[PDB]
């Protein structure tokens, strides 16, 4: 009924800066003023996202949380950086030093306080706090490091209200560093404890759809960014639009996870892309639906074949013949019935809202939780113990306080996901 | 026939007279007894006292209908009253336990970096 | 000398109240009791202007009586001489001799005995009551007992209405009359029954009456009753006193019930037809049809015969129709008692009521016959008795008001009783 | 001698109503005032039925019992409301539930003793009290249920006088209830026991008389009660008129119930709806034509009460009446003798030239105990919908009972088609 | 006497909502309270209290723990109708789970409603009983009214409570749980209730597919005919007329047995705006495609049978048609009870909402009965719950507000019991 947002380190935050640039413009809003839109509904859940403060204006429950200035004078600087609360910017001065100690225990745990400082005044001054999603990297130090530390210091606070991230997996390919395994591992282990929702955005899936479907030859971090922001737009569309009825995110989650460990979607868009290629509208709910529900088509580097899916939530949008979704919908669970469990009756409930995003006359947007993601974990945990083999890289986080067996410990916790996604294709 | 009659006084207003016919022709209440009279005034009295401590027989267990009914449903309201506040602060101490169990591996995970921070103090 | 009568019970009351005004008609009383000893054996010369009837009447509901006093003859009785009681016998003997009588026997008795008390010489009682019916039987019972006590020589002669399925009130009516006819037995000396249905015959061949009232009954037996008791009123041989009642009709103490058969009843209208001989009204008497009880007496022999002349008659005549009586019938006579025919001839001639339905005769007869055949309604009677008590059919009243099961038995025995003495005086 | 009337629940009110509205036009009497009418018998008897009040003005000795206000305000805002005294009415606030045990136990004696203090007081001003009659309804459970009730606290303060009722029995067609055979039974086995005389009003008779001999489509309440209340009139009739000489209603009971169980009457009626002697005494004793629904051929007649009114040959009447005991003189019982007495009334009761009514204390009745017993024994079967009553505060085993004990009401009616 | 109505939860207070809306037509009370007809300076004060020298108000009380759904009533005219006072709202969410409902969140709220809704106790001279309405799945109809049940058990002892719950259907659904949710309440709340009047919804949604032509039928498309169904029953007791007129005497003809409390509904003419026969409508009423309840009850048995008629009908043609019913038909009446139908006419011509669905009808038919056959849905739904719970699917959501995995156990325990006690009602 009204919630708050945290977006740290590099790649959480250049996710978040662009989430809330779409959105700022489904509900219209200027760089800082506010409402300009021949459109009425929008400012019904405007409430959700955006603590309204003096004049017009319409500044977002946005805490921005990083460990050095670099990339918060990005955003300040570019898209729409007057619109953020200018003090629920939280600075860094120090190293990330892209590792994971460093974000979750030293240079982290530094400044965790001011985070939370901030974090404690927009939940204060809440009317009924749903509760926080987060965005963050998972390799590479501050966004996982510091993320993890600070949802365990959210729970604990807030146990009460529930816990959601957009969780960017790392990959091979598209990557900085030898180290995302551990970095990765570490807060994965974390995340199984100490979230209700996590979004499982791969960046090695990311990277597929742009090259195996996308004829783009060299991928920024932008037009990859673009995709995200376009599926976490979609994605949220319920909590912050109709009055059919609501979305509660207490609600997501008690309807999606059947069991307490296994919070984990594989997300999925239904039309994709950027400037001259964007040509189609041919877009047509047949096509949509097939679409959105192919492997090619995830947000996670897992087609949903080996694998069933547990619950799925799938959300149209546009003005269209709903009449048409239903059946179509239907006969996705038909021409595919094996691959939906048998145990959990009308386990895939979709949802039609009828206004665009931004271009695009049709679209959608899915929500599986799927064992399929056991094929994500595993592929982490392989190059992970591909390291720890001859205990690799270790040392930098040996010596930064850290214990031996606290990675196999973290080790062996995920390998326990993986198993239990696994004793999931049952009878 | 041609009788023979004889005459049994004249009078004034009148005057009696046999006629033999033929020859004839052959050779204490006591008091005591209303004693049964009141026999039957007992016998009534009894008999009546009788369908009479019949009916304070009906009666009594009027009472006990019309008091085992009420008495019967203080037996409901009175025992719904505890089947749910010893259900619903059973209840209420369950999760409210299991809150802290939350908090416990939380205050456990957190003087944990203390442990291995003061192990950061080695480095040399 | 004296002569009290009592008149018990509605049938009782309003036949009394139709001979006390014959008696009245025949002394030339106007009902403000004043004429301008002889009859003095019934009033007494009460005041220096008035005449009162040496009479009591008794009846536990007050209707009837009531009526006495309203109705010219209110001037006649005594306000004392006429009790009444409040609640009805309603129709049972035990109800009458027991439940209700009880109450109100203490003072009628007494009432009684304040007649008995300006009577120097009092001869006795006669009672008029019905054979069925609740005080008739019930409390006439009672009476008898009390008046058998209180009244040692003193005869009591009955004038009992045998009850006639036509004109009746009660079902149970048999039962009541076997009880008190049990009961009212050794108490009483001599008992003249009057069969209603009979009574209701003569009215209707011989009085053309289509449907008789009661009061159109009751009309005749006033001249009955005034027919027997005449004797004793005008005192002139046979009868003169209670008695040479006994002493001429009644050979055994058991066998009461004399057989009447008034004379001429002809019809108003008729009243001027040339009258009837001295044979004739004679020959009348031994008519079954001019009977007074419904049976045959040239079948059952006689025991004692009487005939009571009223009017213009040399005995002269009266031998010479006897005569021819004998000549042309069933004589009948039984075995060992004279051939008797006590003859009576009282001169003064029968007034009739003068709006009444009879006309004035210039000679009336009378024949008091105690027949062994009067026992064909003893058992007229006890077949209805045997055949409702044969199931209890309504004994659970009379227990109800406190009687015995047994008395029934036994009262029942004793009528099998009678009706054996009856028969057992035959040849 | 003067007997005062006891009218509960929601159909004992509306027979009733229409009962007293009825018989106050034989005497003659405006809605308030008194007498007014050319006759003039009509008073000899109206003692008995009408305490008499300030002014002229006749009050009738009437006591209204209801559980509800409802059908009480129907009687006072209608046809004859002026007359009955105004506090001679017992309301209810609560309800009546249609169900036995509110009306005997719960919400019944809840009321009761306002009832009994009022009877008290139209009784202990009587001059002699005759007794009390009451009309009610056996299904449902205000008329029936404290029906029952009142007249077992009525036995007990006055044992004494006689007890009469107009007990309507309750049937599958024109029925408002599942429940009406557990109401009746319940209040069958009461009546045997505290009751002298009932008369068994059967409502699906009175419906059968509306069909098979009426052509009235759709019967109301209405031209129904029509019947009843005409019924009523016509077997009353020999309490309120002559000096042919009166009938003491103790005299009625004496000598129509050979046996103190068996007191249940078929009523039947000679002309009805909205006639010649002969052509009227078949039609009195046609089975055709009684007030229960039973045809008196399967049993025999105990005793009957027979009453005429009319102005007519009445010489007639005698003769027609003795053709009835013999072209059927095997259906009447041959031990008990002259068991039937029949009665002439030369004053007509509304419209109609000719009258006749008819009272019968006939063992055809048992099959109307049984055909309740029946449906009754269905229900109790798996003791169906007992449990409103198990949880009034009544027991399981007080229904088997009253099934018993009526059940062998049911057995003595048949041990009565006997022998000689 | 009086009767208070309660809505509690989405589901429940919309539909309320359209028959609150039903009735104020059918009695011709302006959202504005105040009615220009009859009197009250009583027959429509079953529902109404004449407050003030002008108003109307409803004996009602509307709760959610949301306020999204009460707050739409204080927007949209009606906003006039009900008190300020009358509508509970509160503040956070049931999230679609009877445990959150029934202790966490309930809890806190259950105090004042319960209080609220004896305000209404308080100006009501021989108040009769309450009318429930809530969902069976979603978690504040289930959780909550489950605990305002047996606190109105205790608060209000004689007084029966009638309770109209939403059976939930695969398509027209929020939540996956909604088994848990259902069973879970049905128990508790079972030996609270009196006399419950089950409305599947998939049936409702079916009726309005069949016989509206609707293509995709709204939530207030279905509630406009749920609205036509409800006023339909409690009709009888609105004006006072014919049959079935106190709320003892009403049910005392439903239920036969303590248990068995849920009767089946069937409403006669159902057709679209843009006349038929006594015998007609009569005969719809025996027709699984016209039910109520998506089940079959020429297969089951009848315990007891109403037919509440409502129009322009004379008994005379009633009658000849319930004739060939039984000529022509299964008849299936069980055993041990008469061969029913209680016939009740109420003369008042039915209304319908004016730019509604549905067309002006001059005789319509109700036909509540009691039928075994009822108890197809209550296994339709235990597989569902049974094969979840088979894996504790989702009860660690409930446990986690602090639930015992035993309830569930104890829960299911009683619908094994049911099923059992209706199908052991059938033959001798
Ligand atoms: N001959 C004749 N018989 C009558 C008369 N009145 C009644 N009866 C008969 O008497 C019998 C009934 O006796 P009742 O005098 O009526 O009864 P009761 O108990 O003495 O008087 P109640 O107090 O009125 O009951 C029946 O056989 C009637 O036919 C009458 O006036 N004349
Ligand atoms: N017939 C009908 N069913 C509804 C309606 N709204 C929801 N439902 C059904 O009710 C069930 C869900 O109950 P809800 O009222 O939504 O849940 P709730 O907890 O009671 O209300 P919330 O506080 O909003 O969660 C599902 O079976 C839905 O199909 C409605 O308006 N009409
Ligand atoms: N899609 C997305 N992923 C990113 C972005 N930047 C970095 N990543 C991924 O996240 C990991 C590094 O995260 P980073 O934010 O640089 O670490 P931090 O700033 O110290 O938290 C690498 O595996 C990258 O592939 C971003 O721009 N968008
Ligand atoms: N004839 C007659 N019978 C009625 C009347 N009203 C109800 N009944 C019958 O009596 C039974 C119900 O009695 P009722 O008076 O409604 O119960 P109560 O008011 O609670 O005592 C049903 O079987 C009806 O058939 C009436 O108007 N006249
Ligand atoms: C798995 O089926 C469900 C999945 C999620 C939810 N919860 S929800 O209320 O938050 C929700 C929807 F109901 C829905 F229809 C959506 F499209 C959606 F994205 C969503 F979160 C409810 C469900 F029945
Ligand atoms: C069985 O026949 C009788 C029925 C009743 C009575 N007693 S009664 O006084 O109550 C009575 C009549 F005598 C009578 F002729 C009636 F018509 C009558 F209604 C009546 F009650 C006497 C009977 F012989
Ligand atoms: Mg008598
Ligand atoms: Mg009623
Ligand atoms: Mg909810």
């Amino acid at each position: 009924r009204e919630i708050v947002h945290i977006q740290a380190g590099q790649c959480g935050n250049q996710i978040g800066a662009k989430f809330w640039e779409v959105i700022s413009d489904e509900h219209g809003i200027d760089p800082t003023g506010s409402y300009h839109g021949d459109s009425d509904l929008q400012l019904e859940r405007i409430n959700v996202y955006y603590n309204e403060a003096t004049g017009n204006k319409y500044v977002p429950r946005a805490i921005l949380v990083d460990l050095e200035p670099g990339t918060m004078d990005s955003v300040r600087s570019g898209p729409f950086g007057q619109i953020f609360r200018p003090d629920n910017f939280v600075f860094g001065q120090s190293g990330a030093g892209n590792n994971w100690a460093k974000g979750h225990y030293t240079e982290g745990a530094e400044l965790v306080d001011s985070v939370l400082d901030v974090v404690r005044k927009e939940s204060e001054s809440c009317d009924c706090l749903q509760g926080f999603q987060l965005t963050h990297s998972l390799g590479g130090g501050t966004g996982s490091g510091m993320g993890t530390l600070l949802i365990s210091k959210i729970r604990e606070e807030y146990p009460d209200r529930i816990m959601n991230t957009f969780s960017v997996m790392p990959s091979p390919k598209v990557s900085d560093t030898v180290v995302e395994p551990y970095n990765a591992t570490l807060s994965v282990h974390q995340l199984v404890e100490n979230t209700d929702e996590t979004y499982s955005i791969d960046n090695e899936a990311l990277y597929d759809i742009c090259f195996r479907t996308l004829k783009l030859t060299t991928p920024t971090y932008g037009d990859l960014n673009h995709l995200v922001s376009a599926t976490m737009s979609g994605v949220t569309t319920c909590l912050r639009f109709p009055g059919q009825l609501n979305a509660d995110l207490r609600k997501l989650a008690v309807n999606m996870v059947p069991f307490p460990r296994l919070h984990f979607f594989m997300p999925g868009f239904a039309p994709l892309t950027s400037r001259g290629s964007q040509q189609y509208r041919a877009l047509t709910v047949p096509e949509l639906t097939q679409q959105m529900f192919d492997s090619k088509n995830m947000m996670a580097a897992c087609d949903p074949r080996h694998g069933r899916y547990l619950t799925v939530a799938a959300v149209f949008r546009g003005r269209m013949s709903m009449k048409e979704v239903d059946e179509q919908m239907l006969n996705v669970q038909n021409k595919n019935s094996s691959y939906f469990v048998e145990w959990i009756p009308n386990n895939v409930k979709t949802a039609v809202c009828d206004i665009p995003p931004r271009g695009l006359k049709m679209s959608a947007t899915f929500i599986g939780n799927s064992t399929a993601i056991q094929e994500l974990f595993k592929r982490i945990s392989e190059q992970f113990t591909a390291m720890f083999r001859r205990k690799a890289f270790l040392h930098w986080y040996t010596g930064e306080g850290m214990d031996e067996m606290e990675f196999t410990e973290a080790e062996s916790n995920m390998n326990d996901l993986v198993s239990e996604y696994q004793q999931y294709q049952d009878a | 026939a041609d009788m023979e009659v004889i005459e049994l006084n004249k009078c004034t207003s009148g005057q009696s007279f046999e006629v033999i016919l033929k020859p004839p022709s052959f050779d204490p209440s006591l008091e005591e007894i209303q004693k049964k009279l009141e026999a039957a005034e007992e016998r009534r009295k009894y008999q009546e006292a009788e369908l009479l401590k019949h009916l304070a027989e009906k009666r009594e267990h009027e009472r006990e209908v019309i008091q085992k009914a009420i008495e019967e449903n203080n037996n409901f309201i009175k025992m719904a009253k505890e089947k749910l506040a010893q259900k619903m602060e059973s209840n209420k101490e369950n999760r409210e336990a299991h809150l802290a169990a939350m908090l416990e591996r939380l205050q456990e995970k957190d003087k944990h970096a203390e442990e291995v921070r003061k192990n950061k103090e080695l480095k040399e | 000398r004296e002569c009290i009568s009592i008149h018990v019970g509605q049938a009782g009351v309003q036949i009394g109240n139709a001979c006390w005004e014959l008696y009245c008609l025949e002394h030339g009383i106007q009902p403000d009791g004043q004429m301008p000893d002889s009859f003095n054996t019934f009033f007494s010369e009460t005041g220096a202007g008035k005449h009162v009837p040496r009479a009591v009447f008794v009846d536990l509901e007050p209707t009837v009586i009531d009526e006495v006093r309203t109705g010219t003859y209110r001037q006649l009785f005594h306000p004392e001489q006429l009790i009444t009681g409040k609640e009805d016998a309603a129709n049972n003997y035990a109800r009458g001799h027991y439940t209700i009588g009880k109450e109100i026997i203490d003072l009628v008795l007494d009432r009684i005995r304040k007649l008995a008390d300006q009577c120097t010489g009092l001869q006795g009682f006669l009672v008029f009551h019905s054979f069925g019916g609740g005080t008739g039987s019930g409390f006439t019972s009672l009476l008898m007992e009390r008046l058998s006590v209180d009244y040692g020589k003193k005869s009591k002669l009955e004038f009992s209405i045998y009850p006639a399925p036509q004109v009746s009130t009660a079902v149970v009516e048999p039962y009541n009359s076997i009880l008190t006819t049990h009961t009212t037995l050794e108490h009483s000396d001599c008992a003249f029954m009057v069969d209603n249905e009979a009574i209701y015959d003569i009215c209707r061949r011989n009085l053309d009456i289509e449907r008789p009232t009661y009061t159109n009954l009751n009309r005749l037996i006033g001249q009955i009753v005034s027919s027997i008791t005449a004797s004793l009123r005008f005192d002139g041989a046979l009868n003169v006193d209670l008695t040479e009642f006994q002493t001429n009709l009644v050979p055994y103490p058991r066998i009461h019930f004399p057989l009447a058969t008034y004379a001429p009843v002809i019809s108003a209208e008729k009243a001027y037809h040339e009258q009837l001989s001295v044979a004739e009204i004679t020959n009348a008497c031994f008519e079954p049809a001019n009977q007074m009880v419904k049976c045959d007496p040239r079948h059952g022999k006689y025991m004692a015969c009487c005939l009571l002349y009223r009017g213009d008659v040399v005995p002269k005549d009266v031998n010479a129709a006897i005569a021819t009586i004998k000549t042309k019938r069933t004589i009948q006579f039984v075995d060992w008692c004279p051939t008797g025919f006590k003859v009576g001839i009282n001169y003064q001639p029968p007034t009739v009521v003068p709006g009444g339905d009879l006309a004035k005769v210039q000679r009336a007869v009378c024949m008091l016959s105690n027949t062994t055949a009067i026992a064909e309604a003893w058992a007229r009677l006890d077949h209805k008795f045997d055949l409702m008590y044969a199931k209890r059919a309504f004994v659970h009243w009379y227990v109800g008001e406190g009687m015995e099961e047994g008395e029934f038995s036994e009262a029942r025995e004793d009528m099998a009783a009678l009706e054996k003495d009856y028969e057992e005086v035959g040849v």
